[PDB]
RNA sequence: CCCGGCGAGGGGAGUGAAAAAGAACCUGAAACCGUGUACGUACAAGCAGUGGGAGCACGCUUAGGCGUGUGACUGCGUACC
RNA sequence: GUAACGGGGCUAAACCAUGCACCGAAGCUGCGGCAGCGACGCUUAUGCGUUGUUGGGUAGGGGAGCGUUCUGUAAGCCUG
């Protein structure tokens, strides 16, 4: 018959907990981006709706390799003309890891709709274990 | 002494016009489609089926490189272990073992890991 | 401003989307257990309650 | 014919009239108006006329005085479309098909 | 236990599975002669002893069943330039079934 | 015979082998225009397909991994003369 | 309008040296099939199986055919 496993509409979701307190920073994104798609996954034919479910912790412990601790363009221009452009170096932004840096995965995903389905939907935080505002249940 | 083109006239247009998909607008309704589009279909088709043999291979290795490495030795080293054998050489394609017979596959990564001199 | 090939079918059949008509929905008002028209009281006599236009 | 009436020509296009028709089906009959008399679109004034003519055929072709009935069918078909020309950019963008339909109303038993 | 081998393509993924393959040689008809495959075996691969090789001791092969070696398939397949058309052609095989006992 | 303006137009009944032959009348295609149903579709960029492809609607078979429709998501990728 | 790594991003994901391994084309090999020529096996007008090899190429040359209208074979055959 037509081979292609269907799209059970994001059938299963395996929960996980990275550490981010590591030393890989930017390298980690890939195995973080591959995961929310169909990396470790075999069946659940990607391309179509899908994903997984992992979560970041502190993450505040990153340095990148070279002097990237001091670079990284970063600007979040707005629909305001009048000459805006908000450039802030990485360390300048690392003061409060928000929608960025830890969120380096967004630029690594299919982008637009559906990819957008995974997006921040992995949670980030910046303190590891304490009062996990996130779902405490099953994780690895 | 009668061309009376009408006679095959119809059959020809109807033939190509027979593009079920309809595609879009003039691409079915108007004869204009045929050698413009029905022809493209033939062209785009001509290359994709044969160019596809690799597009899947690129996927096959894309997953082997993603499966075998997680348990030591990258895809680069993998086939190299595997490479050494008298009969041990079963190609990829079935290489998707990582999806159904993980135990086999990881039991196959040793066939290479421990194999690499 | 000339055009060149145009698909009568499909296309246009799409612009027609923004062309369907619409429905009202209004009351009868206390007296007329029906008409009342739209936000009016009633045309039968054109009265909201008495001597307005023509009534008792 | 199980009391019909239908139409032909007049001119009011298909989809135009096919819209108002959907409004009336199922119950209908006693709905000779209101679900029609309270909707103004040309298509409406046309379906009602034939609606009544149809419900009227309930005193001639068959019995069953007007009160029961159902109106289990209402469908409009494309009727021959008139052709005309239209002066425009020297004569290129001109086709104009007037289009027309009917209604074909029915009234059977539930 | 799983299965594995080549012979005209690595077609031996499925365990026993009874799937088509190639053809004997002199003739096809059915019956059998009892042809063990070879130790291409994934060690059979199937038990607490899934093994990288397949090589898990000498001699390990399954006997061929020889279920049904016939049939064909037909596929038009016709090319044509702008002045010709080899359009008219056909080449097929029968791929003998074979059920294959246990590993 | 019945609706209607003693309209137009139609619905029955009857003629007929047929009116799915009613005078617009043989056969009646295409463009073009509609009603109905299955699926897709209101955060997504481009010759609109092609390759891959899940889901859904039906159809499968004493499963056996399929047929028809539709096609989310995705690699490609600027009509013909 | 980044626009002098294709982008990402890189302190080595740069370079230099050394070596192994892997990816990678219609190249080669494997398997099946087509056609021309030389051979081989025979068979032997001949022909077929094995084999070596040759088969990118608009103008253009050569060679085979389809399907259509009409004629013979046809008051034969098919058909209310
Ligand atoms: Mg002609
Ligand atoms: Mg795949
Ligand atoms: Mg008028
Ligand atoms: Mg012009
Ligand atoms: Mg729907
Ligand atoms: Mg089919
Ligand atoms: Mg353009
Ligand atoms: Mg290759
Ligand atoms: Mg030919």
């Amino acid at each position: 018959m037509k081979t292609f496993t269907a799209k059970p509409e994001t059938v299963k979701r395996d929960w996980y907990v990275v550490d981010a307190t590591g030393k890989t920073l930017g390298r980690l994104a890939t195995e973080l981006a591959r995961r929310l798609r169909g990396k470790h996954k075999a069946e659940y034919t990607p391309h179509v709706d899908t994903g997984d479910y992992i979560i970041v912790l502190n993450a505040d412990k990153v340095a990148v390799t070279g002097n990237k601790r001091t670079d990284k363009v970063y600007y979040h221009h707005t629909g305001h003309i009048g000459g805006i452009k908000q450039a802030t170096f990485e360390e300048m932004i690392a003061r409060r890891p928000e929608r960025v840096i830890e969120i380096a995965v967004k630029g690594m995903l299919p982008k637009g709709p559906l990819g957008r389905a995974m997006f921040r939907k992995l949670k980030v935080y910046a303190g590891n274990e304490h009062n996990h505002a996130a779902q405490q249940p099953q994780v690895l | 002494a009668r061309v009376k083109r009408g006679v095959i006239a119809r059959a020809r247009h109807k033939k190509i016009l027979k593009q079920a998909k309809g595609y879009y607008g003039a691409r079915s309704r108007v004869y204009r489609v045929a050698f413009q589009a029905v022809i493209k279909a033939g062209q785009y088709a001509y290359r994709d089926r044969r160019q596809r043999k690799r597009q899947f291979r690129q996927l096959w290795i894309a997953r082997i490189n993603a499966a075998a490495r997680q348990n030591g030795i990258s895809y680069s080293k993998f086939i190299n272990g595997l490479k050494k054998a008298s009969v041990e050489i079963d190609r990829k394609i079935l290489a998707d073992i990582a999806v159904f017979d993980k135990v086999a596959f990881t039991a196959l990564v040793e066939k290479a890991k421990a194999a690499l001199a | 401003a000339v055009q060149q090939n145009k698909p009568t079918r499909s296309k246009r059949g799409m612009r027609r989307s923004h062309d369907a008509l619409t429905a009202v929905t209004s009351l009868s008002v206390d007296k007329t257990s029906g008409e009342k028209h739209l936000r009016h009281h009633i045309t039968a006599d054109g009265y909201y309650r008495g001597r307005k236009v023509i009534a008792k | 014919m199980e009391t019909i009436a239908k139409h032909r020509h007049a001119r009011s296009s298909a989809q135009k009239v096919r819209l108002v028709a959907d409004l009336i089906r199922g119950k209908k009959v006693s709905q000779a108006l209101d679900i029609l008399t309270y909707t103004n679109k040309k298509a409406a004034v046309l379906v009602k006329k034939v609606l009544e003519s149809a419900i009227a055929n309930a005193e001639h072709n068959d019995g069953a005085d007007i009160d029961d009935l159902k109106v289990t069918k209402i469908f409009v078909d494309e009727g021959p479309s008139m052709k005309r020309i239209m002066p425009r950019a020297k004569g290129r963008a001109d086709r104009i098909l007037k289009r027309t339909s009917h209604i074909t109303v029915v009234v059977s038993d539930r | 236990m799983y299965a594995v081998f080549q012979s005209g393509g690595k077609q031996h993924r499925v365990s026993e599975g009874q799937t088509v393959r190639l053809e004997k040689l002199d003739i096809a008809t059915g019956e059998t002669v009892e042809f063990a495959e070879v130790l291409m075996i994934a060690n059979g691969e199937e038990v607490k002893i899934g093994v990288p090789f397949v090589d898990g001791g000498v001699i390990k092969a399954e006997v061929v069943a020889h279920g049904r070696g016939e049939k064909v398939k037909i596929v038009k397949f016709r090319r044509r330039k702008h002045y010709r058309k080899q359009q008219g052609h056909r080449q097929w095989f029968t791929d003998v079934k074979i059920t294959g006992i246990s590993a």
